[PDB]
């Protein structure tokens, strides 16, 4: 609707931001997924090197 | 009567137009509240309509 006619400029503009506010709050539970996945995952071998256990 | 009818009349119907020509300026400002709330874009133009 955006320059038609209900948009509302502003009122748009909230939407907007909306999707670039939850998104961001998709970022982060993505950074805690991405968190707590390198928790699980990350059980155990092999630290930083590769060789004779 | 008809010389108190209209004499009435007219007198009210000042008041008449005091109240609209009042109004009209309510919608007046109204109006321009919607221009600039739909030029800023606060608010669409179907309002201003």
């Amino acid at each position: 609707l955006l320059g038609t006619q209900y948009i509302s400029k502003q009122e748009y503009d909230q939407a907007l931001a909306d999707a670039q506010q939850a998104n961001a709050a998709v970022t982060a539970a993505k950074a805690a997924v991405e968190t707590a996945r390198i928790n699980l995952a990350y059980t155990k071998v092999t630290s930083p090197i590769s060789g004779r256990i | 009567q008809t010389v108190r009818s209209s004499f009435n009349n007219i007198n009210a119907s000042i008041s008449s137009i005091n109240a609209y020509k009042q109004a009209v300026v309510s919608a007046q400002s109204s109006l321009d509240a919607m221009e600039a709330g739909y030029s800023v874009g606060t608010r669409t133009i179907v309002d201003v309509l």
